[PDB]
């Protein structure tokens, strides 16, 4: 249907990273990201996460 | 088991259904953390008709850390070592979990098409690459002929 989480390739993208604005990850993998959490696409610091009421 | 292993397996499935253009990869035996890749030489390069082999070592913490990729086939290139070691940004500091082996191979092909002499891995080949482009192309073709094909 849609693209899968860019990190695990097994789940639907379920949230948005701020401030870069990428929708690329699922919640769990986001938690898996090592601190300091950086966007898997542009490596900018993730300062806020806003869930997608999708999937 | 690990997240890296599941990542490598889903990545293997994506490669067995959507293989990258002019590229392929897979497990050397039963180990999932040791792969072999094949890049057929790009047409926008003195590396044409040549088939180049690479080795791939995945880290225990793989998607969060870059894969160690090296050439098996000898090659005449400014950013490629005699040890088959590759000088590529996305394999070092520009790495990110988004990147995949598909994207890495495609990037290496792009690196064969258009080298970066400003950050050379073989100083002399880089110097020839930006003084005598004919000599570079020529030798590259020859090395493509005695090792690749
Ligand atoms: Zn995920
Ligand atoms: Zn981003």
């Amino acid at each position: 249907l849609k693209s899968a989480c860019v990190v695990c390739l097994s789940s639907f993208k379920s949230c948005v990273f701020l401030e870069c604005g990428h929708v690329c990850s699922c919640t769990e993998c986001y938690r898996a990201l090592p601190e300091p959490k950086k966007c898997p696409i542009c490596r900018q610091a993730i300062t806020r996460v806003i869930p997608l009421y999708n999937s | 088991g690990s997240m890296a292993l599941k990542r490598i397996h889903k990545e293997l499935n994506d490669l067995a259904r959507d293989p990258p253009a002019q590229c392929s990869a897979g497990p050397v035996g039963d180990d999932m953390f040791h792969w072999q890749a094949t890049i057929m030489g790009p047409n926008d390069s003195p590396y044409q008709g040549g088939v180049f082999f690479l080795t791939i070592h995945f880290p225990t913490d793989y998607p969060f850390k870059p894969p160690k990729v090296a050439f098996t086939t000898r090659i005449y290139h400014p950013n490629i070592n005699s040890n088959g070691s590759i000088c590529l940004d996305i394999l070092r500091s520009q790495w990110s979990p988004a990147l995949t082996i598909s994207k890495v191979l495609l990037s290496i092909c792009s690196l064969l098409c258009d080298p970066n002499p400003d950050d050379p891995l073989v100083p002399e080949i880089a110097r020839i690459y930006k003084t005598d482009r004919e000599k570079y192309n020529r030798i590259a073709r020859e090395w493509t002929q005695k090792y690749a094909m």
